[PDB]
């Protein structure tokens, strides 16, 4: 025989038994998936604006989004903001004044 | 959100169990499909604009009323509105067939969605339509076996606003 | 997950994904099969790794398992052989999931405050998950042990 | 007056971070004038060391157009 | 007193943005676990659509100033201290003449 | 927020009043018990992490499935969570006992706090039973009568959570 | 290129490259000779290829070349193919960097702006360039057609 | 940051030039010392932290004054800051090396390091000889061959510091 | 210290020090007497701590001076003791301030880096730092013996 019990660390982690409604409200139980799925938008480089270009522009569209709470392109914030964008790029102003 | 992967390794989390032989097969069963949802997430991400366009004037041709005055999309701002809400749909759309997942159109879009068009004015059922007329022209772009599929989550949102 | 986080960047630039997202899942789909044998041959052996892990833990550190030893007595050894378990699934989660996402999500953010309440010590989880490292690099051959062994890596940095 | 061109070197106290800051350390910026009194009391709070100030947009003791 | 514009400078001049934000990063929803019922108001602020209601998520918070009962008078230890007082009432007493 | 003295001084602002004979008997009782207060409150100051180690201890054993896999204290996230409100508990019951009054509890406590973890599925009745091991050690530390005064603002947390 | 986005990704988390990354550039690399070749292939056929593209653009939007359009005339139609060849040059660039990185910051950022500068439609762009696109890939074998075609596509959706 | 792909690529872009037979040699050459990149990178992703003992033992033994009270790199806090430094050279030297291009040094590392460093109160010849010391525990780690190419960037960083 | 406090926090409001900031500074300046005094007897007894502090910590955990441990060797061990001198000094400066601020900017902020570096064990520290406690209360009186301890735990904590 030789019997082989289950070892004792294999039901000190056991879960109790849940159907799919007990299985779901498992799953999405505590604080929001929301708190780690996303990107926090930072001005962490500090060469000129010849090169990453498009970090900066993902930086000020992230910026739009958070003050505005949307894209805003139906009132050309663009161009409302080019002069700004400008100093923003030019390392002028910071993340805060553009904000 | 989740994907179908995370989908698996969190009901096989609140479980506390390995891996069985069911959890690696739906594993493959994903992973199989990858390059059919790669492919049309690149074809839909290439002619969203046209997709959007055949989508509204079909959604605008069936129902006149929307942007004539008095209509919901009676402006440039709200039509430009109902167009970016389209927009938001096939990407969001997009979305969930790249994850096999419908969690992040719950999450991310259906979410206070039909609260807003009610408290905006929005008609839910035209919206409704409109987003069966993206489907019809995300089908007739990206071909049978991803239109299906694409379907699904389009009848998803479809479902959820109505 | 790879796909999982290509999408959340996308989201955030609240863009469509890239062509290099595109071929990115498209490469890590390419290795889904891979990854599944190699969790496979992971989870078959679950207990085999366990105990041995545990005995090498328990040689190196006999003090955690002599009286007045935070996992001293049978069931307390159950406890702690129950948490190489956990970590065990978990790197077995990530190994399909392609990234650490699954290992930090539920068995890294706050383990050191929950092991400082529990009054287990750091070193010694260090000690256990390089045994467990071994003994499941062990089962592998050679290009599947370096891709075991960074997720494994990963949780011994994170316990100090 | 309008405009003050600001270069200050903050360094850190409090802890050792994982991020670079070498972006927030060194740095020149420009404040509006009815900025300046809080951004370089904000600027003093936090340790920093301002290594200078400079004239750029206005004139300095202009009445009107401040 | 002032409107908008000195508001909007006001919060970006407080010390919380300075030191949760800097002068880098673009603003984003904290989850903020302190104080008290701030997790669920910014929940419910960043749970809502652009437009999705219009009513005051916080219009004010009830003073806690006086309850209705409990005096704590009848609370064990203020009934020792209140016990106390009078021996120390009684050793005064005790320390004038005894005429 | 409020103290005995602060609590005093608003009875007798209300009326308009300046202070009576019962008043100053009210401030001298306060006064006399601040010697306990400041020792309950270095006592548990000092042995903060015992007190938790311990109510914890007690609350997982008796409901193993909160530690479980699933379990609403199931990951390393979520049991420094549960570890950490218990700590703000703590905190917040000692504020409160060396202010001699419960405002404080209300306010930066009980606020919100119900439907904060109904909002995350927090059990509520395990948290009160993680309050009452609490009590249970903090009263085997601080003595008699510290820990009757202490069981008051445990109590007030217990109720109001409840 | 590749490598940068990979270089890129693990600097915003500040960390070393996964092995993920050190695989995906690793495939990038084995892949670097073939797509040399397609480069090559592409370039070697550059005056066949702009001309076919220009051919089709005219014969589908003849109002280019029409008096009234931006096209009409000896100088601007060949300033309008000269743009082609500016078009397909970025993409041979991409083609040899992996991704869309050359194309995007040498004729995407600001594309718009020029073009309404110079009257120049939109439209006629995304028609050219799908134009090009099927010239272009009519060369290649079906591995190097579709690779391509990302690219094409990806500028055709940018001008849109 | 640019690497050696996109530097070829920009110095036609200049030029206007598609490729000819020696841009397709550059290109080539840098696809033959792919692998070799590729493999440092992972060895001293492997043994960063390792690294990093040695060179700030060899630094603190060569210049023990940096960290008796005085020296720049007395205080845990300075102390922490000065091996996270080393790393910082550590992990960009890295990134350089596997981009085969010396732009990211000086676009993240070197772009005002002087300026900090100077009003800070660094010493910039212990920094340089900190880099020395960096350079001369990875090579021993990642051969022979690519110990020179990594030597490459730590001199880059070296001469930028200097 | 306690007058640095007041002085940041009337001045984070922009008003000068309340009658009750006041009150409290001259309560700290009442304090200060006894504070030297405290501070004077534990730097009287320098050597006598470290020595039964280091013998203790060396006989409650000879791993740390067997060979393969941490301060195998005599300059090793040195180094030990001199660590326990910084504390201890660290710990006279914090009596002398009023509040454990010296301590934590000397010696608390990035300890945890530091000793991963130089791969001391953290639980060593606490030990260490529990049987400097031990002997510096012994030496003192009941009275000084609090708030000396008090410091000591804060800084195993901080250790811890
Ligand atoms: C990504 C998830 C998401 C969704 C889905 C979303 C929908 C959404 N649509 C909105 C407006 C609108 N949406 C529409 C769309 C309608 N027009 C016609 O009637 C059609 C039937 C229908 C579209 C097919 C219109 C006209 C408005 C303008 C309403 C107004 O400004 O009065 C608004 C108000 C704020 C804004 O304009 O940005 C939201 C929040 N927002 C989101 O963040
Ligand atoms: C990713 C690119 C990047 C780097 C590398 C960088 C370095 C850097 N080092 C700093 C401070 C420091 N750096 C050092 C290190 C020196 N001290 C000793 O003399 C050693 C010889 C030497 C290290 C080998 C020390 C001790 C400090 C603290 C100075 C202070 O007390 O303010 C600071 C100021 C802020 C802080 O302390 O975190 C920066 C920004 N910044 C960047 O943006
Ligand atoms: C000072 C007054 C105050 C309290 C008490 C408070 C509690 C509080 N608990 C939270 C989450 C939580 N709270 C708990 C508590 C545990 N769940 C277990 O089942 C136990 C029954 C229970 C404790 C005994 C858990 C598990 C979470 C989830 C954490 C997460 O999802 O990451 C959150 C969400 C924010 C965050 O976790 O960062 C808050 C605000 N907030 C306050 O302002
Ligand atoms: C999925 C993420 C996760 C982890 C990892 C986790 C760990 C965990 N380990 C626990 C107990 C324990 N953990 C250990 C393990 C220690 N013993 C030795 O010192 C070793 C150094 C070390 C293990 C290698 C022991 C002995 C106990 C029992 C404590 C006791 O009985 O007092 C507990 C208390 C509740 C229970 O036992 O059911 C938790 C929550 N919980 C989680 O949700
Ligand atoms: C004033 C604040 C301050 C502190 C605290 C500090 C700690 C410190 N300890 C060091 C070495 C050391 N420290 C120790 C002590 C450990 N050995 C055992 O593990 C014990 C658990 C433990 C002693 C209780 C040892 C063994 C070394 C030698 C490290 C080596 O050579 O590998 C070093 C390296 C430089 C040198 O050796 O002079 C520092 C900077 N530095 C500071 O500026």
């Amino acid at each position: 025989p030789s019997f082989e019990e289950t070892p004792k660390f294999i039901e000190k982690g056991t879960a109790p038994d849940r159907a799919l409604p007990q299985i779901r409200s498992a799953i999405n139980q505590g604080v929001s998936k929301k708190r780690d799925q996303r990107k926090i938008f930072s001005t962490v480089g500090i060469q000129t604006s010849l090169a990453s270009r498009t970090e900066f522009d993902a930086l000020i569209r992230a910026a739009y989004r958070q003050v505005f709470e949307r894209d805003m392109d139906s009132y050309r914030i663009t161009e409302v903001f080019s002069v700004l964008e400008t100093k923003l790029r030019n390392r002028e102003i910071t993340t805060k004044e553009f904000i | 959100m989740q994907d179908a992967i995370t989908s698996v390794i969190n009901t096989y989390d609140v479980q506390g169990k390995y891996f069985d032989t069911s959890a690696f097969d739906k594993l493959k069963a994903y992973y199989a499909t990858g390059e059919l949802r790669v492919r049309a997430a690149g074809t839909i991400s290439a002619n969203a604009a046209t997709i959007i366009k055949e989508a509204s004037a079909k959604l605008f041709s069936n129902q006149p009323d929307l942007v004539r005055p008095g209509g919901n999309a009676y402006t440039t701002r709200r039509y430009a509105a109902c167009v970016r809400d389209m927009d938001y749909f096939l990407r969001y759309a997009t979305y969930a067939m790249l994850a096999g997942d419908t969690s992040i159109l719950d999450e991310r879009v259906l979410n206070g969605l039909k609260e807003t068009y009610n408290s905006l004015g929005v008609p839910i059922s035209s919206t409704v339509q409109g987003i069966q007329a993206m489907k019809e022209v995300t089908g007739s772009l990206v071909g049978s076996g991803a239109a299906k599929e694409m379907g699904v989550y389009f009848d998803y949102l479809s479902s959820g606003l109505s | 997950s790879v796909v999982t986080k290509a999408i959340v960047s996308a989201d955030a630039e609240a863009r469509y994904l890239s062509p290099g997202e595109l071929d990115r899942i498209r490469g890590f789909v390419s290795s889904g099969e891979r990854r599944l044998r190699v969790a496979q041959t992971l989870t078959e052996s679950r207990e085999r790794i366990i105990k041995q892990a545990g005995d090498q833990l328990f040689q190196k550190r006999p003090d955690l398992v002599s009286p007045g030893g935070n996992a001293y007595g049978a069931e307390r050894t159950a406890s702690c052989l129950r948490d190489l378990d956990y970590y065990l699934r978990l790197v077995t989660f990530g190994i399909v999931a392609g990234d650490v996402t699954p290992i930090e999500e539920i068995g890294v953010i706050g383990v050191k405050e929950m092991y400082r309440n529990l009054e287990v010590p750091l070193p010694g989880m260090v000690e256990a998950v390089k045994a467990m490292k071994s003994v499941a690099t062990g089962l592998l051959s050679g290009d599947d042990s370096a891709e075991v062994g960074y997720y494994f890596d990963y949780l011994a940095g994170a316990l100090a | 007056t309008r405009l003050f061109k600001v270069t200050a070197l903050i360094p850190s106290y409090k802890k050792v971070r994982g991020g670079r800051e070498l972006q927030n350390t060194y740095f020149t910026k420009l404040v509006e004038y009815d900025r300046w009194f809080a951004e370089q009391q904000r600027i003093q709070k936090q340790g920093g060391k301002i290594l200078s100030v400079k004239m750029v947009a206005g004139k300095p003791g202009l009445n009107t157009g401040v | 007193t002032q409107g908008f514009k000195p508001f909007i400078n006001a919060i970006l001049d407080s010390k919380e943005y300075g030191e949760v934000f800097g002068d880098g990063t673009v603003p984003y929803n904290r989850y903020p676990t302190l104080p008290a019922a701030n997790f669920p108001n910014t929940e419910i602020l960043y749970n809502q659509l652009t437009k999705q209601s219009a009513e005051v998520v916080v219009p004010s918070f009830k003073p806690v100033t006086s309850p209705r009962g409990m005096d704590m008078s009848q609370t064990p230890l203020m009934l020792q201290a209140m016990g106390d007082i009078a021996e120390a009432e009684q050793e005064v007493a005790l320390q004038k003449p005894l005429f």
